[PDB]
Order: structure tokens, then sequence, then C-alpha cells
């Protein structure tokens, strides 16, 4: 029960702390006034380097909804040293890989937002807001994405089950006014909310998304809403949370689903999966891939874990004292959430550096020992 | 500890 529960789950908390030493070359823990339902850290670095990330406020009504930069001390602390109004909460929040400065959101009632950083430099608070708003959502969402190959081109779906593709590129932004924009392409191929959407790193025209409705689906934007999607294949037999493209293999992907599992796919034989990673007790929401390394992954979970995984270490046996305790994959387990947790992001400029988001307002930068990664 | 054993920690939670 949730008395029970609660001091089940602290204690063993800070018996983590207990053991942080000897896990972890490092641990930043924040506090935040509000939670953050999405993170994302900026590319480069200036100079024991600082270094920047996305985040987010989830006010629920409440108050005033701030897009934030945030900026960290890494080799220790971190500020926020940016707040950009918001309308609604902020679903989620991507920066154009292009271009950092501009951001997308998923905001109130299903909105898309542009923000434009390079506007407001200097500015601490930024009550202007964005500085476009994308038309055609009814519900709210957390699938965003943004075109890798295609400059100005992303992705947005939501509970209202669509997908919307929208192209920015050209279109001036200016702290004068909000511009209104509308999708260029609209999607109903789900029959459930969307959860997670994604464009293929080395294709312009390839878009892969999840949902509620149990389906991995794959789609040409090229092609008018009259087709139909190019793949789609049920995942999972419970709601599939989340969707990874592997960045150095491109036809290896990655689902994480309510069904307390991740599954492997390989993209030309969706009709059966390759493998799947067990090890969590409850749903699945997010699953990520180390910028750094192909076998190396992340998940994170309701069960408020989140598991490092190593995929060179399949097909491998070991002693039974061990299986007891997981997979020969499972490589490391972070149990330094004291809640189910929102939003993962590895660090691209750090190798083994990871940020998460906890429902319970913690913001957390944490690092796996050298000892357990390094062989 | 140990590096077998920290490796191990590092799977339990």
């Amino acid at each position: 029960s949730e008395v029970d529960l609660e001091k089940k789950i602290q204690e063993e908390y800070k018996l983590w702390k207990q053991n942080v030493p000897f896990l972890y070359d490092l641990v930043i823990t924040e506090a935040l006034e509000w939670p953050s339902l999405t993170v994302e850290w900026f590319p480069g670095s200036e100079r024991s380097s600082i270094q920047k990330l996305l985040l987010g406020t989830q006010t629920s009504g409440n108050d005033q909804n701030y897009l934030q930069v945030a900026s960290v001390q890494l080799p220790y602390g971190l500020d926020i040293v940016q707040k950009i109004h918001h309308e609604g909460d902020v679903n989620k929040a991507r920066f154009m890989p292009q271009n950092p400065d501009i951001i997308a959101t998923l905001g109130l009632n299903g909105n898309g937002y542009i923000f434009d950083l390079n506007l407001y430099r200097e500015q601490p608070i930024v009550q202007t807001g964005h500085q476009a708003c994308l038309r055609h959502h009814t519900s709210e969402g957390f699938g965003l994405g943004w075109n890798f190959i295609q400059e100005g081109t992303l992705a947005t779906g939501t509970e209202d089950t669509s997908i919307c593709v929208w192209d920015i590129k050209g279109k001036s932004l200016s702290l004068e006014k909000s511009i209104d924009v509308a999708p260029v392409s609209v999607y109903h191929r789900h029959t459930a909310v969307v959860n997670d959407l994604q464009f293929h790193l080395q294709h312009e025209a390839l878009l892969t998304s999840v949902s509620d409705d149990c389906t991995l689906q794959i789609h040409d934007t090229r092609l008018p809403s009259s087709s139909s999607a190019s793949q789609c294949v049920k995942a999972h037999e419970q709601p599939v949370n989340g969707v990874a493209f592997n960045p150095f293999n491109d036809y290896l992907l990655a689902t994480a689903s309510a069904d307390h599992t991740v599954a492997l796919w390989d993209l030309r034989r969706l009709n059966q999966r390759l493998h799947t990673l067990e090890g969590h007790e409850d749903e699945v929401y997010n699953v990520q891939w180390s910028p750094h390394d192909e076998p190396i992954l992340v998940t994170s979970s309701t069960d408020r874990r989140v598991c490092v995984w190593d995929l060179s270490k399949i097909g491998e046996e070991q002693t039974v004292e061990d299986s007891e305790d997981g997979a020969p994959e499972l490589m490391f387990m972070h149990g330094g959430h004291t809640n189910r947790v929102s939003d993962l992001s590895w660090n691209p400029n750090n190798k083994w550096v990871l940020a998460s988001l906890a429902d319970d307002n913690i913001l957390q930068i944490w690092s796996p020992s050298k000892v357990i990664w390094a062989s | 500890i140990t590096k077998p054993a920290i490796r191990r920690l590092a799977r339990r939670g």
C-alpha cells in the first residue's frame, strides 16, 4: 500500500546513496520548483566544462509555464539561466539538429510551438513567448520529432491519434508577432494516442511511430495521407510507449512498452522481433540509444529504475548467481529516482553521462563508474 | 568492496 510503499521507497533510496561512491563517478541532484516532463542536452561545451540542458515546467494550470535553459557544472552544481514563457505544460521540447537555437515544443491543447533563442540571447526571462504556433492538433501529446536530413521539417503526434508533418523552413520569425503554421501533412493511421515518433537518421522521408494501439508503424512522408503506412505491425500486446532508431545501425530499432519489456527490431523483418529486454517490473516508458556506442542503450520505467543495456553481452552465459540478477546484457541500474521516470537524455559531449527526470520534481545528472563500462 | 561485487551491485540496484 502507499504508506507501506513510501517507507520502502526511501529506505532503499538512502541505501542507494550509501552505495553511490562505488557505483557512480558522478551524481548531481536538483529539486526543481515544478516538475519537468522533458530534458535534452544541448551540443557543445564551454570551459571542467559547463554544458546546457533544455527543460520545461508542469504547472498544471496553477501558474505560468516555462521553456527553460539550464547550465550544468561538469567534470558540481547547475542553475537555470533562461526562462521563456510557454502556453501550457511543456509536454516535450526538442531543438533543431541543424540549429539548436530553434526549439519545438508540444504545448497546451495539442499546439505546436516554435521558439527562436537567437532572438533573446541576453534576457533571463522572456515573457514574449513563442515565435510560431503549429495549428492542427486538438488534444495534448508527447510525440515530437525533427528531421535530420531535411532542415526545418518536423513531426508531431498526439492523444488525438493523428500525426502532423510541418515545414518551418524559410519562415521568418520575429519578436513582433507569432505566426500561425499549418501542417504540410496529416496522417490518421492510429486508433489511439501516438506516443512517440521519430525521423530516421539517414533518410529524408522515413518516419516511425508507436501508439497505445500496440502498433509499430513506418511512414513515407513523400506519399500523401491518401496512402497507408508503409509498414504496420503489432509490436507488443500492450501499449507501445517509445521508439528509438539506432544511430549506427540503419535497420536496428527499439520499442518500449507497457508490457514491462523493450523489443528490438530489424527494419526489414518487422514480423519477427529480434530480441526482448526484460528486467523492468513496470511500464517501460522511454528508450534511448547511446550516441557513442552502438550496443549501448537506456530504458526508464514506472518502476523508478533506469537501466543501461549492453547488447554485446547477449548470447553470453554466466553463473546462476548472476542469472538471479538479470540478463547478461543488463549493465547498470540507476536507483537514484524515488518516483516514476519522465524523460532521459544521453550527454553527447561526455561519454557515459546521463540526465534523468522523475515525477516528484527531481532532476539527476549521473554517470556510472568507469569500472562497470570500460573493458 | 571489489570490482566484481561492484559490477553485480550495478545490476541489483
